[PDB]
């Protein structure tokens, strides 16, 4: 039961108590993901329109 | 500003649509001349969802009236609220469709469709952000069924990423105009399977039995049946017409599989004329989930609910609502699929319908709906196996193969409902 | 002084953010017009509160915040609300139609078209900072924007601000206050793509906030306003150290240093007490020991779970009000002899303590009663993994039938991203077990 | 209408409780994966406690206390007793025990040998017994060399404890026995002792000079009915109930079952359950727990009671299934989910 690093100021104080010691994707890659999903959307809508044209 | 464009096609579609705008116009305080005269700001908060704001603070419905003969729409124009519809939005021919899906879809209807899309395009070009479309029609006739599904096909081509909703009256031999109604209903159902996001299935037999057995109407009329449909359309659209979300959010939460988007609606109370009695929350809940109060003529105890949405209207105990709803689920959990957690959602609205202290509308995506498509399929095959009445259709350019494919599409849809019921 | 930028995404993030800045203003003495009478340095200053508020020459104190929603009805509340004068238009970004509770729609379809605009508005706030610390990102798990667009924003923030810390305040989905059925999908999709981009995340379960409102505030059917005011109290207790003079959690990096020794395990459990009903006749003010003891009661946790059956990796006690270190250590001793507090063998069994003398501020007319002292405990327990298990299980029930999957595929997402996300969660659940159980 | 689920089909006990629940016409059974339940008869291993109490509007109850395995595990019970100040290392009613990990894997090997060498030097009885939780595999031996070598051949944690060389022997027969007490803890952590116990007796004369034949040393119901040749001679199924055993203690030892044994049993049950109460109580939890425990006791020729082990998934005696299972529904289930005496349990009051 020890108290360490007791810091005090006008608005409060802080301290530590030890009870026991111990024992990314680039900007380019993000654009590719975003544009790949947009391409699959375009392909799906093309097939729907091709379906409606038949 | 999430505007909805309303379309009503054919006799049934225009008579039901007429009453619908009659009911909600009252709820939003719009009079027969489009002038607002309510007393609550809640009426106008989402008024632009269905009405356009014209000069002089006039509210004009965003509705397009379509038919292949003039008779019915002349009635609407002469009806109670007939003056409120934009005159340019009346689009009609003179030939009629002879209760013939082929005439509405391929011949007579195709001659008139382009002019209808010009009006649709006009209403959309004035929408800040178009939510989607709703169509009221019957499946048993020729115009609403054949031309209605043709309109849906051309609306999906021009607005592929907008929600398409319909209120579809399914034919029944007990409330029948002609014997070819199964032919027309089977041809339309496949169109709906492909091209609608949500279809509220309204069976005329359920409406009839409700008017006779429950409402104690000795001799029901189409007008009486339309009273039920009006009240139901007002209930299911409360989510959209008052604060509390949009069509695509509803579809996302109600449709787990693209083709199984056919809903059973329900309404409560349904009182015969003991009509002034207050209705408690438990009573609302017991009736709303009772088959007798459902309008698809399917026993939910024969299948299972994929999703359920319930809307309560009036000033009531929201705490007491949750208690009763959770009481219904937790007392019949064998009729709810266990692989969609929390598939029963409830919403409250403070504004009740005219003449009711409180009410409840019920929107269920149930596999029991396959009984409806089974009835139609059996009636279809009873005639098609003898090619009875086909000449009305082959005479308009159709081939027997198109009927065989519609038959198979229907039986596939039934089989798809059957696999999820187990 | 180093600035912090707050980002609010979706309805949950916007409405919660609106409640927080309301509380922040009442705490720092800022009026709805932005004026701050106590700020004697007009139009400038590097005080602690300046980490969250910039200043104009006219004396206005402007939040370092950005609000983002793909639909404008929630943000229009801020534009015409009580504190409308605080923000200027560039800070409030709104689309025309939401993501329909569809992760893929928020991340891909609509996100791709608005992401550059958001980063541009954030860049403008960053340009006012002389030493930006990082970002605090508020959002829901279940919303299509809160989940889908947030994950995209966190990826770009890591690219545009590599060396900057990012913390989340995430709302965990609860059926009692939700009409959406696909939220398990969205929660797991957004956790998967956000995991490697978030340094520390505070999950708040609506179920827990809901029950605290009914149990402690006697609200029969809590509203979002009730939930958000309570949530902003907890958020205020957590961010107070960045806005006031102090020595514990003075910058965003110290949140990871003190709460997250293992990076993927960065979801601390928040516990708060006391929550007293204002409508009460007059409550007996609780002692330091009683409010501290309350931090180990499951009923006051932001996520319902049983810390008795996990292991602790860290633990901070944030006190506000009449509290002196003598009473804190006395209560801590009393609790170690009664409670089951198991620490991991490779972590010290200690408690970092911070005391702020200014007691909790309460919104006039709110539901919370004024208390002389309050505490928020931040503890990294493996017990919070219970929440992942619950969520992953619901995910498995629906995904086994592919229910609702077509909605996501239809917006351009591949089906494989579902299983890729689910396997990442299964690895996350395994990490918690390796750290906590024997 | 209350709903419950069954997730352990092998539970003779709760199979009867499920039979009784349905017989009331007020309980409905659901599939084993339906989350909308009031009561869960959960599985033995890896019960998903984390998923309980998160269904809106459903009070949920489960028949297992999360964390009670500390008491019902061989190695765990030893650790709990030796490290819990409430029980202390000097606990007088639990045999001297040590946790011994096999050499192929803290561990108490050297501590055991020290106390062993002390007994060997002081001419005292130095007979120990080795066992584990992965057995049907038990060994009784007086040489430490055999005990340790037997564990290394295995691969699971074991426990070595003193073997009671002076057990109380019923007569006629000159035979060993053990006592099974059933204890039910409800959601309020009330400790209820079933008024009916069972002595699982050995039908073979206890032989103290031959621990190789484990038929007169191990009083397990399965061993006596498989490796013993006098099964069912003195009492049906090697099961003597309290009525007969009490009458015996009066005719022979001139005492009662209550004064000589039951007081100690009640004290031991309380000490064990009060100890772990702060760790397993569901008083302030989002769900509720109850559980049936099976305490096994030993009795020496001094009428001192010794605790053997605690079973968390115990079976019952065939003659007491009806009375006990009904009692489980009365105090443990219907107490939380009421329906539209002279209790069969003995409430052991205590301070929570
Ligand atoms: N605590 C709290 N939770 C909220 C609030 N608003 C919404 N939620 C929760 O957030 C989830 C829904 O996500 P939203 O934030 O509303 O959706 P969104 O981020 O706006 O994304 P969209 O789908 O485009 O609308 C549900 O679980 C709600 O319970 C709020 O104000 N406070
Ligand atoms: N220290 C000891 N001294 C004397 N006998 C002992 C003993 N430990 C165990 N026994 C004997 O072993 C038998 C019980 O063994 P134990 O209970 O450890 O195995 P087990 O747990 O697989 C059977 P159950 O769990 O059903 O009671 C009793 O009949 C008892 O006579
Ligand atoms: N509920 C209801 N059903 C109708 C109404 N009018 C017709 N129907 C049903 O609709 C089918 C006939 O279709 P109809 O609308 O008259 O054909 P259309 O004018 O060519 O579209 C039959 O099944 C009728 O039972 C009506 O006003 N209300
Ligand atoms: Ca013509
Ligand atoms: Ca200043
Ligand atoms: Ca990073
Ligand atoms: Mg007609
Ligand atoms: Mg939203
Ligand atoms: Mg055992």
């Amino acid at each position: 039961m020890e108290v360490i690093e007791l810091n005090k100021c006008t608005s409060g104080q802080s301290f530590e108590v030890i009870l026991k010691p111990p024992s990314d994707p680039s900007l380019e890659e993000i654009q590719k993901k975003l544009e790949a999903a947009e391409e699959r959307r375009k392909y799906q809508e093309a097939e729907l329109l091709k379906h409606l044209a038949e | 500003m999430r505007e909805i464009v309303h379309i009503q096609a054919g006799q049934c579609g225009n008579q039901i649509g007429a009453k619908f705008w009659e009911v909600i116009s009252d709820e939003h305080g719009i009079d027969p001349t489009g002038s607002y005269h309510g007393d609550s700001d809640l009426q106008l908060e989402r008024i632009n969802v269905y009405y356009n704001e014209a000069t002089g603070n006039k509210y004009v419905p965003r509705a397009i009236l379509v038919d292949l003969e003039p008779g019915t729409m002349d009635s609407v124009r002469s009806g109670p609220f007939g003056q409120i519809f934009r005159p340019d939005n009346f689009v009609f021919g003179q030939s009629g469709a002879g209760n013939n899906w082929a005439k509405g879809h391929y011949t007579e209807g195709a001659e008139l469709v382009d002019s209808v899309l010009d009006v649709v395009r006009k209403e959309s070009e004035s929408c800040d952000c178009l939510q989607g479309f709703q169509l009221t029609h019957s499946l048993g006739g020729g115009t609403g069924s054949g031309m209605g599904t043709l309109l849906i096909s051309k609306i999906r081509e021009e607005y592929p990423d907008r929600i398409m909703n319909t209120f579809s009256v399914m034919p029944s031999p007990k409330v029948s105009d002609t014997v070819v109604e199964p032919y027309n209903a089977t041809l339309s159902v496949h169109q709906l399977v492909e091209n609608t996001d949500e279809t509220y299935c309204i069976d005329n037999e359920a409406l009839y039995d409700i008017c006779f057995r429950t409402l104690k109407l000795t001799t029901p009329t189409y007008g009486d049946l339309n009273h039920l449909v009006s009240a139901t359309m007002s209930g299911v659209t409360t989510c959209l017409r008052f604060p509390g979300a949009d069509l695509r959010k509803l579809a996302v939460n109600m449709v787990p599989f693209p083709r199984l988007h056919f809903f059973m609606p329900g309404f409560a109370p349904l009182t015969s004329r003991q009509q002034y009695r207050a209705l408690t929350v438990p009573e609302l809940t017991q009736q709303m989930f009772d088959s007798k109060n459902m309008m698809a003529a399917c026993d939910p105890r024969h299948g299972r609910y994929l999703t359920v949405a319930a809307i309560f209207r009036g000033r009531m105990s929201m705490k007491e609502v949750d208690e009763q709803m959770l009481n219904v689920q937790n007392k019949n959990s064998s009729y709810f699929v266990e692989w969609i957690p929390n598939n029963v959602k409830t919403a409250v609205c403070d504004i009740p319908p005219r003449g009711l202290k409180m009410s409840a509308t019920f929107i269920g995506n149930s596999t029991a709906i396959q009984e409806l498509f089974k009835r139609i399929s059996e009636q279809f095959t009873a005639m098609f196996r003898r090619k009875a009445f086909l000449h009305w259709y082959t005479g308009e350019g159709m081939d027997e193969m198109e009927f065989t494919e519609a038959e198979s599409n229907m039986n596939d849809l039934v089989s798809e409902y059957q696999q999820y019921q187990d | 002084m180093r600035e912090c930028i707050s980002i609010h995404v979706g309805q949950a993030g916007v409405q919660i953010g609106n409640a927080c800045w309301e509380l922040y203003c009442l705490e720092h003495g800022i009026q709805p017009d932005g004026q701050m009478p106590s700020d004697k340095t007009i139009g400038g200053g590097d005080d602690s509160f300046n980490t969250f508020f910039s200043e104009t020459g006219a004396g206005k104190h402007v939040p370092r915040a950005v609000f983002v929603d793909l639909e404008p009805t929630v943000i229009d509340e801020v534009r015409t609300g009580t504190y409308r004068q605080l923000f200027h238009p560039e800070q409030l970004i709104t689309g025309k139609e939401d993501a329909a509770n569809n992760y893929a729609r928020g991340h891909y379809t609509i996100g791709k078209e608005i992401i550059d605009l958001v980063l541009d508005r954030i860049r403008k706030l960053a340009d006012q900072c002389t030493g930006l610390q990082g970002f605090l990102v508020f959002h829901s798990f279940g919303g299509g924007t809160g989940s889908g667009f947030t994950s995209l924003l966190m990826e770009r923030l890591s690219v545009d601000y590599g060396k900057k810390s990012k913390l989340e305040f995430s709302i965990y989905p609860a059926p009692q206050v939700s009409t959406a059925v696909v939220e398990p999908y969205n929660s797991i999709l957004t956790t998967h793509t956000t995991l490697e981009h978030s340094d520390c995340a505070f999950m708040v379960d609506n179920e827990a906030i809901y029950d605290i409102c009914r149990r402690n505030l006697d609200i029969e059917r809590p509203t979002y306003t009730n939930l958000n005011r309570l949530i902003s109290q907890i958020v205020s207790s957590i961010t107070a150290s960045l806005r006031f003079d102090g020595a514990l959690n003075v910058d965003l990096t110290e949140f990871q240093t003190n709460l997250v020794p293992y990076p993927r395990i960065h979801f601390p459990l928040a516990t708060y007490a006391p929550v007293i009903s204002a409508e009460k006749a007059y409550h007996e003010q609780l002692s330091v020991a009683e409010i501290t003891n309350a931090c180990f009661e499951p009923a006051n946790q932001m996520v319902k779970c049983d810390p008795r059956h996990g292991k602790y990796m860290a633990c901070c006690l944030l006190y506000r009000g009449d509290v002196v270190p003598k009473d804190v250590n006395a209560a801590i001793a009393t609790i170690k002899t009664k409670r089951s507090i198991q620490f991991v063998d490779w972590c010290p069994t200690g408690f970092k303590v911070g005391i702020n003398y200014q007691p909790p501020t309460v919104v006039p007319g709110g539901d919370l009663a004024k208390v002389q002292r309050a505490v928020c405990m931040l503890s990294n327990t493996t017990a919070i993994a219970e929440a992942w298990a619950r969520l992953d299980h619901k995910f498995d029930l629906m995904y086994a039938k592919r229910a609702f999957v077509h909605w996501y595929v239809g917006e351009g997402m591949e089906e494989g991203e579902f299983s890729e996300a689910r396997e990442d969660m299964a690895a996350l659940e395994k990490d918690y077990e390796e750290v906590g159980v024997d | 209408m209350y709903t419950f689920v069954v997730r352990d089909e092998n539970s003779s006990v709760y199979a009867e409780v499920s039979r009784l629940l349905l017989a009331t016409g007020q309980w409905k059974r659901l599939r084993k994966d339906n989350p909308r339940f009031n009561l869960m008869l959960g599985e033995r291993n890896r019960l998903p406690f984390g998923r309980l109490g998160h269904e809106p509007g459903l009070v949920q109850l489960v028949n297992y206390y999360r964390g009670a395995d500390k008491l019902c595990r061989k190695a765990s019970l030893v650790k709990l007793i030796k490290t819990s100040p409430e029980l202390s290392e000097s606990c007088t009613w639990f045999p001297e025990s040590y946790v011994i990990y096999p050499t192929n894997l803290t561990d108490e090997r050297e501590v055991f040998l020290a106390a062993y060498n002390r007994r060997r030097e002081g001419r005292e009885g130095n007979v120990w017994i080795a066992k584990s939780s992965a057995g049907a595999g038990i060994l009784i031996s007086s040489e430490a060399s055999e005990l340790l070598d037997f564990i290394d051949e295995q691969g699971q944690v074991h426990v070595i404890q003193k073997y009671l060389e002076k057990p109380l022997l019923l007569e006629p027969g000159h035979r060993k026995f053990d006592i099974r007490s059933w204890v039910l803890v409800d959601h309020l952590y009330n400790i209820y002792l079933y008024r009916e116990g069972v002595l699982r007796t050995s039908s073979e004369p206890y032989n103290s000079a031959n621990f190789q034949d484990k038929t007169c040393h191990l009083t397990n119901h399965c061993i006596q009915k498989e490796y013993s040749k006098n099964y069912g001679r003195y009492e049906e199924g090697n099961e003597m109930f309290f009525e007969e055993f009490n009458q015996y203690l009066m005719d022979a030892l001139n005492t009662t079952l209550e004064n000589s044994i039951l007081l100690q049993i009640k004290h031991i049950i309380r000490s064990c359950l009060m100890c772990i109460e702060p760790a397993i109580s569901t008083k302030h939890l989002h769900y509720q727990s109850f559980q049936l425990f099976g305490f096994d006791f030993m009795v020496d020729e001094e009428l001192k009671v010794w605790l053997i082990e605690v079973n968390g998934a115990p079976a019952c005696a065939q003659k007491l299934y009806a009375e006990l299972c009904q009692g489980i529904v009365d105090v443990a289930i219907s107490s939380v989910f009421p329906l539209a005496p002279t209790s069969i349990f003995i409430k052991l009051h205590h301070h929570h």
